[PDB]
């Protein structure tokens, strides 16, 4: 009953604030920190495992400062935070993947305008 | 309601003492610890009454005015009868 | 598709941990029942960022087990129709294509996939591949997919997908 | 009725005050 081309969601999630997996790799980092001291603690199910490995792998920033700044950069701009994260996750190279991909780019920003914002991302992106 | 402004007795029922007597019973049947020194009780209703009468039973009566409020009254805050 | 939200859940606890570490018995159960655990409302539960608030733990008249309601922020995997989530392949068969989001498992049946990739088990793993070869998809893979429905089996969340749209699949 | 016009509530902060736990 929902889709991001018309951007309804219900309203159980309306102040739910989307990361990125960086964002979320950066945090089970935190949690994995926590849990390897403070000791007699029982191990993690295998779904955190498996969801850990995902996101490390697919992980689009490997600096903290890194993630802060791409943080501040895409909320600087007007965007669904659901689309946000999709868009940054999905990380496309030009403004046509990324208005191909994602119907809900249609009309937000000229093509220029989304060119150079996905441009200003791929730059403040680490690559490997 | 908060602590302040509580407009009920200060006395705890004799229901309520009935009531946080058999619960109290009731936990420390099933293995909750003992707030105060037994001296050689194995009965659980005898020693939630000697954690009555040593003010340690660990549990807030709330009680629900015709209103639809509530005042949350430690069983130590109340003045049992006995 | 991941997200963090606020959740709701209610402990019952034995009598036993009553105490000292009272509240920290009531984390500990919180982290060991909610983790792992997934719903058809909100999907797959990854794991708890923070436990915001136990509420008044009512005291169960008979049973003597007390209630204690939690309120707790936690980040769940909810994958919805007809979106592309970029995904890893875990096995594939001539039935079809299984493929691995996160905590998501996909299965993808080959009516929707396109006609130009074609099963040959003669490969060294057994995979799909095209006849120009420049398409091959095997273990491990990391391939973009759509998802086109949801279904929960046994308190077990199961997603299928599809390659109809175009710039998905390999990247 | 009585001991039931009421509710009962576990308080944790007494609880830290437990023996044999």
């Amino acid at each position: 009953e929902e889709d991001a081309s018309q951007l309804i969601f219900p309203k159980e999630f309306e102040t739910a604030e989307t990361l990125l997996n960086s964002e979320v790799h950066m945090l089970l980092e935190h949690r994995k920190q926590q849990n390897e001291s403070a000791e007699d603690e029982q191990e993690l199910s295998e779904v955190f495992m498996k969801t850990l490995n995902y996101t490390a792998r697919f992980s689009r920033f490997k600096n903290r400062e890194t993630i802060a700044s791409v943080r501040s950069l895409l909320l600087q701009k007007k965007l669904h935070k659901f689309e946000l994260a999709c868009l940054a996750n999905l990380c496309p190279e030009t403004a046509e993947e990324s208005k191909a991909l994602i119907p809900s780019l249609e009309g937000r920003f000229e093509d220029e305008e989304l060119q150079q914002i996905l441009d200003d991302i791929q730059t403040k992106r680490s690559f490997q | 309601q908060a602590n302040q402004k509580r407009i009920t007795t200060p006395y705890m029922t004799k229901y309520e003492r009935a009531r946080v007597l058999g619960t109290r019973a009731l936990q420390i049947a099933m293995c909750a610890p003992v707030m105060v020194e037994l001296e050689g009780e194995t009965d659980p209703l005898l020693i939630a009454m000697k954690e009555l009468k040593a003010r340690k039973i660990p549990i807030i009566i709330r009680r629900y005015l015709p209103d639809g409020s509530y005042e949350d009254w430690g069983v130590d805050e109340l003045i049992i009868t006995d | 598709m991941f997200y963090h939200i606020s959740l709701e859940h209610e402990i019952l606890l034995h009598p036993r941990y009553f105490g000292p570490n009272l509240l920290n018995t009531v984390k500990q159960k919180l982290f060991t029942e909610v983790e792992g655990t997934c719903t058809g409302k909100y999907g797959f539960v990854i794991a708890v960022t923070t436990i915001d608030n136990i509420g008044a733990g009512v005291i169960q008249p008979g049973r003597g087990f007390v209630l204690y309601p939690v309120k707790y922020k936690a980040i769940v995997f909810r994958p919805f129709k007809g979106e592309v989530v970029d995904a890893v392949v875990t096995q594939v068969n001539k039935v079809g294509l299984f493929t691995e989001i996160g905590p998501m498992s996909c299965f993808i049946s080959r009516h929707s996939i396109p006609s130009e990739m074609e099963f040959d088990p003669n490969s060294n793993p057994p995979c799909y591949k095209t006849m120009d070869e420049d398409i091959v998809i095997q273990q491990d893979d990391e391939i973009r997919l759509k998802i086109v429905g949801t279904r929960v089996d046994k308190n077990d969340i199961f997603a299928i997908g599809s390659l109809m749209d175009d710039y998905l699949g390999l990247v | 009725a009585g001991t039931g016009c009421f509710d009962l509530l576990l308080d944790a902060e007494k609880c830290k005050y437990g023996m044999e736990i």
